[PDB]
């Protein structure tokens, strides 16, 4: 055989290649090292994420690289399109997808920056994944809640609260009108608040608030822990206590343990709220990393019942157009491409259940019209600070947010323009709800910059 | 006793109820009426007031059934349902009538 | 030894053999290839379902084939009677019975068509089986229902309903007077309706109808799944929820997994409804396959508490005479031979519990006189479309079907001829039951 | 709603419908009851295998029958084509497929005979199944056997042999040149031969024959039993003894227990031989039943490593054209349609492993040229009677069959026409192999009628 | 509250009841009478009024016991039963009197 | 000691071996040569005589390597392999040379 | 009358109370005919003579054995010494 | 090394061997010959010399096969077997020749 180094593009750049319906397709925004032609940079990514290395090897001739190699089949602007054959991937394993597509290729000297914008998951591979165990429609049925966004909120302070105090705040929130409450992503089991103590007291609060209000309630008990066995143990205790929900930080825990917990959740009849803690480490910058829409596809494939999607108008960054695309990728059965939203491929979901978007972070009553306009009914709106920061405490704060959502929904259904009349609708509702007026006055000057 | 969607707003007038029924019909969804004296988290199946109104064409037809149900069961909570057979999910459910004792505690 | 091919007849045809009370006897309907005599075709079936093959083997002399071989001992017309020594079969395993008796002999070139019409299961082999986990008598005692056929009905549309809407239909049916309702045979766990959601909602409906009516209720929750482990998981959850029933498609799931579920049902205190989905693939045509009465025997041996038997008068095909014989096979302690019903052998049931026949498929109120006449009290009558198809929905339809049954039972017990007066009995009952009158008018011109 | 009976064809016959790539498609040969129009017969099959019943029900309006109903979209001759939406089926469950497609529709008064000829399994549903755990190429690697059909044989008498005698026959067969031997389908655990006794003694024979010949051997130990738990127990003991194989009667045991055993087989590192006992109950007659090619697709989906396919020339019926189609459906990655072979649809296997065809039943040395010509290398040829019926016993018989296969292979590779020269090739080889001459003389006048 | 067999028909007259008793006797089954003030799905063991009438020869004998049980327990539900020792189970059970 | 494919036929002549090598090449498969003194069921990896002959064009080139291997390892079993990189499976493997002691037991 | 596969049930009926009645001052069960239909509910020996001889590879003679003596009082190691001597000598 | 039955007696003469074969035939059992060069507790499948002599009529026929096997395998242990297909087991097995 012919030993020696060859340019990657000789084997792994093929602009004549026609992607197959079974191919997994990636859109990489590539910044080559100065002096490296784009075609060689793209071929290096294709080679070193599929079958190739830096020099020719005799063992290449023991297999059919025409069948197994990835190929950059199109370069447009700074975006390289790369097709990966079906047989390269382990069925049902997001971990394996990551190990190929983002394993080593982001650290090559020849490619100074690399960002995965999108990924076309082919149906043949998609259906080796189960998707969410519950889904939007079944979850609404389990809750008996129809025709409005659902209300939640993170208990605050993030850390430092005892289990008993933690449950008191939960009780006040839920009995005041929130449908749900949740552990902070970083609240797991700690000296000031051990998880068994929290789980027990919180579920007493959930049951009491449910009986007193007459509406079904939940609390997203965080099972996130240092090992998979510990997370599974905390999920079992949540189910023994009759909780409708558990919560998992699917990126900090990681996808292998995430898949374990999603399997156990369905076995136990639990709905699985997924927090995206750590995602901004990967997806903040537009020149290097992985955009959240890719993480969101992987999330729905494994089968989270909800995932946070951003608020656009809140304290954390989130572009309106990109967020609308993410919501579609999470909720719809088929999503056409639209690079204006960063969707470089269409995505078919072939019957996998839809995921509830969850909008959280720095939002209060004044944001409700925009949030309803962005997400429609099928979303959770979470008010943590926006509940407990009410001048009269968590119960009054919960009532204020619940009334705000219902008022905006009512007005929309009547035919009013909730964007042009958003503020007027809230002011009308405040005439009958002092808690809402107090929230509106407290936070009337609190805004964050927005990006379309 | 709260009753889910709109129960944190003031009780709806007949005009406000009719606008919600119009919203159901405008979107091609199926309006229904249910009633019970045992509202609460453990009751998923209220009593049907007739079958869902698959053939309802105007909101006034539905309001007439609401009046009929309200007059026959003055001691019951009565809710309007809206069903979307495409998603096979309820798309709007709210209570339109509460018994007298609800408001005099 | 003497190598070479011999006719099967020389070893496996013995017209002087007297069957033993311990032998398993088969009645095979043989259609030989042209030019193959009936004695050779029968011997080929006996040989290739017991000990023989196509050529003589030296290893035959290592054992006593006189002790182990099956023998065709009598041929009447195109029916060959074959006797199988007891030692050939694995205790308690229908799977093994089929592996020998219907394993390969249905595909031989020498036999153009083959049908197993009946089987004499010896008492000695029956005692290796547990039979139904509940049985008719214990089941009536658990339900506290005596003196009438029991009412049931498949939820419709077969598929496409969500778990929550599905249980709404169940609630309306049960509170309207049906004793039970059931998942369709093809409703297992699917994207539009997952089994955990369905089991939970259904049991809320069941409990609610039981409290409102004061009569014990049940729903046949289908645990049929792709693996035995998933079937057992679903049974466990039905028991956790307090369900009196589960359901299994015993032919499509298969006999090995059926046996697993039957054992677990008894451990969990669950009664077991059995659906015969797929039976018509091979039990319908008279020239080839396995007759349903054989399937019914295997069903009673493994242990089902009910099995469908047909309606005769409904949308699915069924022979009245055969159905009466099958009903006895499922319910009686001893069933004598009867050529006029296709019962080729006397069948002793060795104390095994009896099985409820279930009549289902395209039936409505006008069929009730006939159905009561065919089955008597010990049967379930199922009205799916005949309930939900009522002009006023499922509650009204259930009431009509419960009233019709009770009215016909009363008339029978008073000494009336329910066939000759069936119309008058129903019309009389309809004077006090508007639901029944509306059902009679809707389906008055619907015959099969 | 409009109650009352309507003809099935109003809702379930739609010749304008365009099948989707995710639809499961069936080809039914239909014989209506005289006086029932073909269109109504076909609509009845579509209705009563998907969503419909015999009268209109109010609850139909609670769902979208346009999404869920099956539809007869084409009637050609006596064949009705029916499309079934993806969402109707439980992922990974052959049992569920059977429950819909063949559950009740074969027993309707309006349809006097019905035969399922073929079924198009769509990729979206196919890939919810794992396929074979081993596959042809891995199995050849595990055996270290390349370039020829593999040799096996059923131990005879079918029943009546003690465990020790059973193992003696196995020893003689394997040490004489057979690659494998097998339990008869109806040998499970019986008074004359209990399974633990057989498993232990047989594996002693397998190990001894392997050591003495120097070639790797197997015995297909039958785990078929009355319950799933018992079958799993016998598979565990087979693996503890170091057997490379187990055997299961997948139709008599049934598909739910079959799936259980295939899962445990892979976990234990066992290869899974599948016997099709009972298939002729379903597939013999051309007017009513299920053709074996449908059963063969389901077999490969669950994941049998081999399945019997027929011999064409042997004692059991099997048409040459239909058998060639079955072999393609079992071994190839994509199989185009060909109604001349009974393939009414194409079938894509999207990477599922191939299954070894197994040709068995009434065959002897004279059949080897035809068998090689029909199947090529990737098949097992089984000689039961054709081994133990040798005038000198099982060892000599095994040698005769092994030499026959190798001689025919050698001649083929050299460029000779093994059909026109089949008999001459065997006669040449017999000059150097007395065992082969004795087999040829014994069975020279034993033939069975053949159908193209 | 319904009471199982015949509870979806109009309440039975004394003459309709006696015809059911005649049916029980005609088939050689043993008539009996049970009563309770706590009917419902939880109660499988109603109070026996005497023992099952193994020696009953006529329906009038049973109606006399029924009327006597009626008079002594006007506050209770009263059912007629028929029993078969061959299958060893009740073959008919229906409420004849409601309080 | 049998050696799998063709070991139940008479030992192959050089002419018979060459025809099998031609069969490998005609089909576009890769011929190889391996050798060992430890043949048997526990040895999956014989010693490579060079790498597989990816660039072999004629059967005679392969026979020359066979002669070379045979002369260098007269005490070893030597087998011809045929590899199909499309299926990534061996498509024909047979022993071409056995040591003297094999045939004189 | 009998529970399948249970000798315990046989004894509970056949020899349960009837040996202690005042009306019968002595009673001996001499024999019992076990019907085939009840025998089939039992598994019988786990090995059996034929399979045992095949496991031992011993054919054509009675097999030799012997109880270690003294019945009690021997330590474990001494016990195994006697075993060793017996077995190596032909038992 | 001992070789089971008769191994604790002096090595058998041809006449004593033939008497054992006569015993096998007189009882209707099947005589056989097996041989190996690896006797010991590990080996339960000795090589068959031909098949079990199902058609053997006299002991002399069996002794002729024994001598032939002895001549063809002088370095092997050779045993006489007797087989009963009724119990389906070997009823006698002893070493007739030791190398
Ligand atoms: O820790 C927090 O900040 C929150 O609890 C918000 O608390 P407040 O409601 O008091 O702001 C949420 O975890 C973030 O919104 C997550 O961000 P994202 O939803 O973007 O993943
Ligand atoms: O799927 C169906 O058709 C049914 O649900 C009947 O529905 P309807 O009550 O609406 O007719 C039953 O499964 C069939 O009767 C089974 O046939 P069999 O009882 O002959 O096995
Ligand atoms: O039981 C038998 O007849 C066999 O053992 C053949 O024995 P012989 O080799 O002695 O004929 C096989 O199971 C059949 O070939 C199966 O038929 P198919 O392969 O068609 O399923
Ligand atoms: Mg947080
Ligand atoms: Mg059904
Ligand atoms: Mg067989």
């Amino acid at each position: 055989y012919e030993a020696g180094v060859r340019p990657y593009r000789e084997t792994y750049y093929d602009p004549d290649y026609e992607p197959k319906d079974t191919d997994l397709l990636c859109a990489f925004r590539i910044t080559p090292k100065p002096g490296v032609p784009m075609e060689e940079a793209a071929a290096a990514v294709a080679a070193e994420s599929s079958t190739g290395t830096w020099t020719e090897v005799w063992s290449n001739l023991l297999t059919d690289l025409e069948r197994y190699k990835a190929r950059c089949y199109r370069i447009e602007g700074d975006v390289a399109y790369i097709a990966y054959p079906l047989d390269l991937f382990e069925e049902g394993s997001i971990v394996n997808i990551m190990s190929s597509i983002v394993g080593n290729v982001f650290g090559f000297k020849a490619v100074q920056a690399l960002r995965l914008e999108d990924m076309r998951i082919p149906v043949a591979y998609l259906k080796t994944f189960p998707g969410p165990p519950t889904g939007i429609q079944v979850e609404r049925d389990r809750l008996n809640k129809y025709g409005r966004p659902l209300l939640g909120g993170t208990i605050k302070p993030k850390l430092g609260l005892s289990a008993k105090n933690y449950a008191r705040v939960v009780y006040e929130c839920l009995r005041g009108g929130l449908d749900t409450t949740k552990d902070d992503e970083n609240l797991n089991s700690q000296p000031f608040n051990r998880w068994r103590d929290r789980f027990l007291y919180v579920m007493e609060a959930v049951r009491k608030a449910e009986a007193e209000t007459g509406e079904r309630k939940g609390h997203w008990l965080n099972v996130t822990a240092g090992s998979t066995e510990e997370m599974l143990k905390r999920a079992e205790f949540a189910a023994e206590l009759g909780s409708r929900y558990i919560m998992v930080d699917f990126l900090t825990a990681g996808f292998a343990a995430f898949a374990s917990v999603r399997r156990r959740a369905e076995e136990l009849g639990l709905m699985l709220h997924c927090h995206r803690a750590m995602h901004a480490v990967f997806d903040r910058q537009p020149n290097h990393g992985i955009h959240f829409r890719v993480l969101a596809k992987w999330l729905r494939m494994v089968g989270g019942d909800h995932v946070h999607t951003g608020t656009v108008v809140g304290k954390l960054e989130g572009d309106r157009a990109e967020t609308l695309g993410i919501a579609d990728l999470l909720r719809e059965d088929y999503v056409p491409a639209d690079p204006g939203r960063g969707l470089f491929f269409d995505q078919d979901w072939a019957g996998l259940k839809p995921v509830f978007p969850v909008a959280s972070g720095g939002i209060h009553v004044w944001h409700v019209p925009d949030l309803v306009s962005i997400f429609g009914d099928d979303a959770f709106f979470l008010f943590g600070g926006g509940t407990h920061g009410h001048p009269r405490g968590s119960r009054a704060g919960a009532t204020a947010n619940r009334v705000a959502v219902e008022a905006v929904v009512q007005a929309r259904n009547e035919g009013r323009d909730i964007l042009a009349e958003g503020r007027e609708i809230l002011e009308e509702a405040a005439r009958s709800c002092p808690e809402l007026r107090e929230a509106m006055e407290l936070w009337g000057d609190v805004k964050f910059e927005v990006e379309a | 006793m709260h009753t889910e969607t709109f129960s944190y707003l003031p009780p709806l007038t007949d005009e406000e109820i009719k606008k919600q029924v119009e919203y159901i019909l405008k979107n091609g969804w199926i309006p229904g009426i249910e009633y019970t004296d045992e509202p609460g988290p453990h009751n998923s199946y209220w009593s049907f007031w007739k079958l869902p109104f698959f053939n309802a064409e105007t909101a006034e037809e539905v309001m007439e059934e609401l009046e009929a149900c309200r007059e026959a069961n003055p001691d019951c909570y009565i809710k309007i349902t809206g069903y979307d057979n495409i998603r096979q999910g309820q798309v709007l459910s709210f209570v339109a009538y509460r018994p007298h004792h609800h408001h005099h505690h």
